[PDB]
RNA sequence: CAGCUUUACAGAUCAAUGGCGGAGGGAGGUCAACAUCAAGAACUGUGGGCGCCUAUAGAACUUAUAACGAACAUGGUUCUUGCCUUUUACCAGAACCAUCCGGGUGUUGUCUCCAUAGAAACAGGUAAAGCUGUAUUUUUU
């Protein structure tokens, strides 16, 4: 166990379309975007970031009631212990997102 | 009856709402759902006791953790 | 929107075969597609109606003549129907 | 950069040598000079020629040829 | 061979389905997706040629077919 | 509406294939939504050239292939 | 406004067949009993390949300025301090732990107040609900 914390599992938060199909994507150039959000402190990038998180996954363990409800936000792309008490984003915790256009 | 139009009736009662059966859960008194005006009468009597302070910054090296 | 074009330029990147009204098929990369089917390929093997394959770097197509375009089995998996 | 529109406009202003190939059409050419222009690729084409393909020159007048036909032109 | 009597084509979307064409050749397969310009999508195409004798075969798989490039269409078998 | 992408194939040489196994050599000088090649003439399939400066029609285009990289 | 699909009608032949059937209540309760709620961010089942790995269904509740409670006590043990000096009783910090006031769901059951139907579609029509529809270069003139 952890406090500085991840998943550190095999079942990770099931996505709605399939991880398969994203590597698959992946083997070619032109079609991989690499976006890393960028903006001021309390821009909302994390915020934001987690929006698309959870728009791709199915269920996510860390996505509780509240969150869901919308009252806290789904600050799902501070994984480190600090990053959370500490309400700021400090590290790049970005993610790998099969997107729609 | 005009800016407390609509608490006035029932603000003071033992249990407020003992029917009143879509605002509350039932007798049991579990849950309760109001609607919108009824809160903000509710809101606009509480001015004495309410928390009043919406900036949350304002408790800067005053939280739990800063004490 | 034409949920088949839509799976045609979804398709873009992958070795995608093509035969035209002529009969003459094609196999290589996919680079672009558009609403009429405007393709473009890379590292294109060009089979002529009788079998004569000419291998060449690139080629433009027009949607008129494009009969059908065979896509991999990726394209089964996700996410343009649900 | 020049769009067929343009092309065509300085085919339309010039009136020099055209020779047109014709769709669905092997057998013959015509060779004449632009000298109209619609919308829709229908040009009428004076002083036009019908030319059989080198596998002579035969009769042909002034000419409004529906352009929905047309392969080449080359003023 | 057996189809319910269906109104449309979308209503028996992911049914075997024989699919002629215009240059002889018939393509045989399961229908993902049809269009307004009956552009169709078949899961599991296979191309079956007429050749100038005996029927001509060969699998495709995952195909887009072109609309204008197409006969009509017949239901070969259901789904699963 | 949707402007086909010949701008990578901008002042470059190119093997159109055009109706009836027909080919046409030639630098690019133009085009529009239909596709009609406006193109510098160059020769025609032993090989022979006809005209200066050509338009193709979209219609009798079957294909263009890259002839320079 | 047209097409299709759904419902309330009137009578239908009632075949065709479906499906709602070997159709059987709801709302509550200061009412119980049972399960269960601090854990590699964390749960459970199912198959399969050898206690485990591997695909599959699922997952209420409680949470990320971390917690069932937007709330707040008490008791014990030790360790440290203070008042003191003899103990209770205590001061207020620590680490451990417990008790207690409460809470959540989920499932059963009861108690209450209301109830209380064993058959409706098809051919259409009537009316209402869910989608689509209103040639001159790449789809169909
Ligand atoms: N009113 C309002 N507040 C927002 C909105 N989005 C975010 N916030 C608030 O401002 C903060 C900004 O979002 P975060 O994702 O937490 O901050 P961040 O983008 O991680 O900022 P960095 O840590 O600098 O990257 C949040 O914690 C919210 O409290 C919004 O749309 N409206
Ligand atoms: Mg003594």
């Amino acid at each position: 166990e952890h406090t500085i914390f991840t998943q550190l599992k095999k079942n990770i938060p099931k996505t709605r379309y399939n991880r398969d199909y994203m590597l698959s994507m992946a083997n070619i150039p032109e079609r991989i975007i690499n976006v890393g959000v960028i903006g001021p402190l309390h821009s909302g990038k994390t915020s934001l970031m987690d929006l698309l998180v959870i728009d791709s996954h199915k269920r996510i363990p860390d996505m509780s009631k509240n969150v869901e409800l919308g009252w806290k936000p789904l600050r799902y792309l501070d994984n480190l212990k600090q990053e959370i008490d500490r309400g700021l984003s400090i590290k790049l915790n970005g993610s790998t997102l099969l997107c729609t256009d | 009856s005009q800016d407390d139009e609509y608490v006035k009736d029932w603000l003071y009662d033992s249990r407020p709402l003992e029917e009143d059966s879509k605002k509350v859960n039932g007798t049991s008194y579990k849950k309760w759902s109001f609607d919108l005006p009824e809160m903000s009468n509710l809101y606009r009597l509480s001015t004495p006791l309410r928390d009043e302070v919406t900036d949350k910054n304002y408790y800067y090296l005053f939280d739990k953790k800063s004490f | 929107n034409g949920i088949p074009v839509k799976l045609l330029n979804e398709a873009q990147g992958h070795i995608v075969s093509l035969e035209l009204t002529t009969g003459a098929t094609y196999r290589g990369k996919l680079v672009e597609s558009e609403d009429s089917m405007n393709v473009q390929l890379r590292d294109v093997i060009a089979t002529e109606p009788q079998g004569a394959v000419t291998h060449m770097d690139q080629i433009f197509v027009r949607g008129s003549q494009i009969k059908f375009i065979v896509v991999p089995d990726l394209l089964k998996n996700a996410p343009l129907f649900k | 950069m020049v769009p067929p529109i343009n092309c065509i406009f300085n085919f339309l202003q010039q009136q020099t040598p055209v020779t047109i190939w014709l769709f669905e059409q092997i057998g013959i050419r015509i060779k004449g000079k632009i000298v109209g222009f619609d919308e829709f690729m229908n040009v009428v084409i004076d002083e036009a020629v019908e030319i059989p393909v080198n596998s002579k020159g035969t009769p042909l007048g002034k000419i409004l040829l529906k352009g929905d036909n047309i392969t080449l032109i080359t003023s | 061979i057996q189809v319910a009597h269906s109104s449309r084509l979308a209503n028996l979307i992911d049914y075997k389905l024989r699919v002629l064409t215009q240059d002889g050749r018939v393509y045989i397969g399961q229908l993902m997706a049809f269009d307004k310009h009956m552009n169709l999508v078949l899961n599991e195409c296979i191309e079956e040629r007429v050749p100038k004798i005996k029927v001509e075969k060969r699998v495709l798989g995952l195909t887009i077919l072109r609309g204008e490039q197409i006969l009509s269409t017949v239901v070969e078998d259901k789904p699963l | 509406v949707s402007t086909p992408e010949l701008k990578k194939y901008m002042d470059k040489k190119i093997l159109l294939n055009i109706n009836g196994s027909r080919k046409v050599a030639g630098i690019l000088r133009g085009y529009d939504i239909f596709l009609n090649v406006v193109l510098d003439d160059a020769m025609e399939i032993n090989n022979h050239q006809l005209g200066l400066q050509t338009v193709i029609r979209g219609n009798s285009i079957i294909s263009l292939e890259a002839l320079d990289a």
